[PDB]
DNA sequence: AGTAATCCCCTTGGCGGTTAAAACGCGGGGGACAGCGCGTACGTGCGTTTAAGCGGTGCTAGAGCTTGCTACGACCAATTGAGCGGCCTCGGCACCGGGATTCTCCA
DNA sequence: TGGAGAATCCCGGTGCCGAGGCCGCTCAATTGGTCGTAGCAAGCTCTAGCACCGCTTAAACGCACGTACGCGCTGTCCCCCGCGTTTTAACCGCCAAGGGGATTACTCCC
């Protein structure tokens, strides 16, 4: 019988790898592309920087890490272990995004 | 010919710690606080001096933006050293 | 023609009172700029990169780093409630986050 | 003008083709049709329906 | 083209662990991208309006910077 | 919605923390209160959603809680 | 001198507070919370009010302090 | 003074591969969610009293405005060295491997 | 409680590339004098901020008491996690291109 870590002990493992690093956590080349298909949508034949896009994918990794942490709240001020869409629906509309 | 605070915040460096190094993005974190925050203070003491009916941005006019911008144990030190340094600049030239 | 002394080592900073002096006028905050105005903001610049750096340095020295990383700006911008609420809306790049685990999220007995 | 203009007639000089490029040519339409307002949102897949009707319209 | 779709399953649990997250509803993902590109498109747009306005054909990170920076994300790193 | 006088009372008891006999203008007041008014009224929109989530219909302190943590106001 | 003139925005007060942010019933620890708000807030608002009034050496604290106080919230 | 060729540079696009990350399948567990009972804690109504609100009287602090000038900053020309761009190197940090310690889970 | 084994740590070794210091020079900060003016100071005006009294009644409080609703409990089931398999596209490197912006030539026009 295979040895097997059980459900959410992983979940632990994992959250104190992504927090205590300081890597990306979107891939590169898909930003990019998402990043060039927005642009064409307000000018066509732009062009960006490396450093462009770099700037503009830290700033989206932190905007979502920073809502994550938000509808883990909300999500656990409800009895839940699970963040759920309501979560993100709750946490936006509280910041006032939404 | 560009311009960038990293002369001085090494020379800052190695007062807090004579011992410590700082990497370029660090210093690049750096550079951009400095300029946030020179921004922000500047912009206060703009709207001071703006809303006083006065034409001169002067130390008054960047202690209140300080004691505005900062929480209030960093106000407080931030307004003794802003006030020794002009205390000594004055008494020179 | 006297030997000049900068405004600076006058005033007893580090940081520079010329550069200080002129973005006072480049920036066109207002139409008249004191002589000791870029005097007390050097100061205050000063000051406050002699915070970040302290506690930085600490953290790096926690680390076993003798150099300061993007990680160890964070990491002391975030420690300290001052700095903390100085900086409540500032995204620092490569910082990452604070390690911190909902207390109900941990395991059972 | 004759600062663009020499070297306009020193264009056709040399091939007509590098001041106006001759090309696939028919005679004048006299009629309405929709033409394509933008070719960056038209995309890959597009629907030709049969658009050509006469500008004298008897109604 | 839709590279939303290349914003994956795994990326967008990295993102939550990060954020502290344990158990992830799998209806979440598609809210995530709807989220994601909101903020893209905020912030594309003012990083071309400047680049637009300073009449330059290419976008620089500053442009980014300035367009987070009024949207009211100070970000420091890449100039700011 | 807050009684006038009582209101004022409190923002010299406030105020008095920072610099002894200031002086207040009776439209410096009036502004005061009608932010705090639209400031509670505001919060209270924002726990009520809290509570909703939750599936209780009673607001209850960690609704103040939650609110105020995804504001940024702690 | 003045003390405890916190407890002068009463409970009805507070009610009519949350009645018209749509809450339907409040939790009876509410009432203590509600003040710690309000102190919170009206504190931080008000040393900014003062600061542009001592600024400009003055001694009434105007509206257009409030303003420039709420402003820079 | 204009317009076009020439040439630098830097961004976009394609090709190959390689392998590390994304997608897919499947068992089971345990967490989401509906259901039940109780009980205590919040909304309601009444009688009580408390002081907020209004109309009115009195005073002086100090907001607001004008007058007068001189101290302080704007502006310019000549001087110089503090600060930037370019080149170098060596030592800090990463990256690997291997054995040691820790933690987790079923027994 | 033990145990097996996986996962996290540590210790020393390797190397590469970027941090820290040196060099040349420009040009931006400083020295020196000028001149205008604004905002610092002294002075008058009267606004409006603070204090007090007396009355009215609506708003706040303490209490009775019912029942609506928060909360711990039980059962289920479905769906999201941990792990092995399959596959695809992200990453890297190298070549192309084109474009655009600055420069240089040559003529015509003034």
């Amino acid at each position: 019988k295979p040895h097997r870590y059980r459900p959410g002990t992983v979940a632990l493992r994992e959250i104190r790898r992504y927090q205590k690093s300081t890597e990306l956590l979107i891939r590169k080349l898909p930003f990019q592309r998402l990043v060039r298909e927005i642009a064409q949508d307000f000018k066509t034949d732009l062009r960006f920087q490396s450093s462009a896009v770099m700037a503009l994918q830290e700033a989206c990794e932190a905007y979502l890490v920073g809502l994550f942490e938000d509808t883990n709240l909300c999500a656990i001020h409800a009895k839940r272990v699970t963040i759920m869409p309501k979560d993100i629906q709750l946490a936006r509309r509280i910041r006032g995004e939404r | 010919r560009k311009e960038s605070y990293s002369v001085y915040v090494y020379k800052v460096l190695k007062q807090v710690h004579p011992d410590t190094g700082i990497s370029s993005k660090a210093m690049g974190i750096m550079n951009s606080f400095v300029n946030d925050i020179f921004e922000r203070i500047a912009g206060e003491a703009s709207r001071l001096a703006h809303y006083n009916k006065r034409s001169t941005i002067t130390s008054r006019e960047i202690q209140t933006a300080v004691r505005l911008l900062l929480p209030g144990e960093l106000a407080k030190h931030a307004v003794s050293e802003g006030t020794k340094a002009v205390t000594k600049y004055t008494s020179s030239k | 023609r006297a030997k000049a002394k900068s405004r600076s080592s006058r005033a007893g900073l580090q940081f520079p009172v010329g550069r200080v002096h002129r973005l006072l006028r480049k920036g066109n905050y207002a139409e008249r700029v004191g002589a000791g105005a870029p005097v007390y903001l050097a100061a205050v610049l000063e000051y406050l990169t002699a915070e970040i750096l302290e506690l930085a340095g600490n953290a790096a020295r926690d680390n076993k780093k003798t150099r300061i990383i993007p990680r160890h700006l964070q990491l002391a911008i975030r420690n300290d409630e001052e700095l903390n609420k100085l900086l409540g809306r500032v995204t620092i790049a490569q910082g990452g986050v604070l390690p911190n685990i909902q207390a109900v999220l941990l395991p059972k007995k | 003008t004759l600062m663009n203009l020499v070297m306009q007639f020193r264009k056709v000089c040399n091939h007509p083709d590098l001041f106006e490029r001759a090309d696939t040519s028919s005679p004048f339409f006299c009629g309405h049709f929709a033409e394509t307002g933008s070719f960056l949102r038209e995309g890959t897949n597009v629907a030709l329906g049969y658009s050509t009707r006469s500008l004298v319209e008897y109604r | 083209r839709d590279n939303i779709q290349g914003i994956t399953k795994p990326a967008i649990r990295r993102l939550a662990r990060r954020g502290g997250v344990k158990r992830i509803s799998g209806l979440i993902y598609e809210e995530t991208r709807g989220v994601l590109k909101v903020f893209l498109e905020n912030v594309i747009r003012d990083a071309v309006t400047y680049t637009e306005h300073a009449k330059r054909k290419t976008v620089t990170a500053m442009d980014v910077v300035y367009a987070l920076k009024r949207q009211g994300r100070t970000l420091y790193g890449f100039g700011g």
